[PDB]
């Protein structure tokens, strides 16, 4: 059984791996498909544990990555995204 | 552990609020 | 420094990835309690089949245990174990 | 960067289908 401590501990609001769609990220163009289409991130997790508190993030950089840009039929090429990562978070009102 | 025991105990007590208990817990994560 | 992309393609794909779930959603009857944490770390499925026809689901399963504050607001609280279900293993299969 | 070479050569052919490619990037994830 896991320690209440550690479950507290490791639950509380703080940057993690998260697999978000690259679609999501840019719904601006529905055109192309991505490979891989979805993408590991560093986000906001967890609980503030509070009522009237929720988790932001508080510093934020950006990432680069090779991925598939394909058109249906017209072509597919390879080439780098910028995502956007979140360095820190916090609990705040 | 005793670590566990004072982060329980802190957790138990009713008279507190979730801010004062969380910074109770988070000496008890500070320390051990 | 971009990350290559079989590296990218390898770490988004289809596995069992630490997600914080709350614990309403693994427990939607009941709620006459609160939790702290209000969510827990778990294990779950993640990434993309990279297919069109395929979705993500677990194959192999456990149940994990752990220490959490059950809450009756004014009425009390007390701690306690729970059990999760975890997912050991994730595969791409159609539907 | 041989392995990440094979893996973007691979993802560029055309010719191919997604489970066809997807087992060739996953024959070089075989190897490195």
């Amino acid at each position: 059984v896991v320690k209440f401590m550690d479950v507290y501990q490791r639950s509380y609001c703080h940057p993690i791996e998260t697999l978000v769609d690259i679609f999501q990220e840019y719904p601006d163009e529905i055109e192309y498909i991505f490979k891989p289409s979805c993408v590991p991130l560093m986000r906001c997790g967890g609980c503030c544990n509070d009522e009237g508190l929720e988790c932001v993030p508080t510093e934020e950089s950006n990432i680069t990555m090779q991925i598939m840009r394909i058109k249906p039929h017209q072509g597919q090429h390879i080439g780098e995204m910028s995502f956007l990562q979140h360095n820190k978070c916090e609990c705040r009102p | 552990e005793x670590c566990n025991x004072r982060a329980i105990e802190a957790a138990l007590d009713p008279n507190l609020n979730d801010q004062q208990f969380h910074a109770k817990i988070w000496x008890i994560i500070x320390d051990c």
